[PDB]
């Protein structure tokens, strides 16, 4: 096998891996980049002349990682575990009649519950946050001003 | 001729809700 028939492969592999590329069939193409990549790679170990094949290599391997796809779901999961922390607390002053921490507490607990919904684009998540917020104001505003 | 890529690429809140609503009573 030759520089000239490696090179052949080398671009049949990555014209099929481009077009499953295109039809989003994506682990189809990560083999195809990854057989065309390697038929490169002896390509230039027989001595091939082609005169961009490094970086031919190095652009099919990179979309095998761009292809291929985490610490904001753990900062968004301990907002939620403090949400629901102040929230608790509220509850506890609402119980023991401590009127005015359980409005200071109800009302941080909405500030967090607003705030951490301007960081996510999951509209479920944003709409609990606000469903949270909205009980908490309800509440604090109920302790505030009595009808 | 080698084509190119292409340039296409929690908490439970119901507990909290149930304890919300026997406040409201």
């Amino acid at each position: 096998m030759d520089a000239t028939a490696l090179e052949r492969d080398a671009v049949q592999f990555a014209r099929l891996a481009v077009q499953r590329d295109h039809e989003g069939r994506y682990s189809e193409a990560v083999f195809y980049y990854k057989e065309a990549a390697q038929a490169l790679i002896y390509a230039e170990m027989a001595g091939s002349s082609l005169e961009n094949i490094q970086e031919k290599i190095t652009e099919y391997l990179e979309r095998v990682q761009a292809l291929h796809s985490d610490p904001l779901k753990s900062k968004h999961q301990l907002d939620l575990e403090r949400a629901h922390f102040l929230v608790t607390q509220a509850f506890d002053e609402d119980e023991k009649e401590n009127v005015e921490d359980a409005i200071e507490l109800y009302t941080e607990a909405v500030d967090l519950c607003l705030k951490t919904s301007y960081e996510t684009a999951d509209k479920v998540l944003q709409n609990k946050l606000k469903q949270l917020a909205r009980q908490a104001l309800d509440r604090a505003e109920a302790l505030s001003e009595p009808l | 001729v080698l084509p190119e890529l292409p340039s296409v690429p929690d908490i439970d809140f119901d507990d909290l809700s149930r304890r919300f609503e026997e406040l409201k009573k």
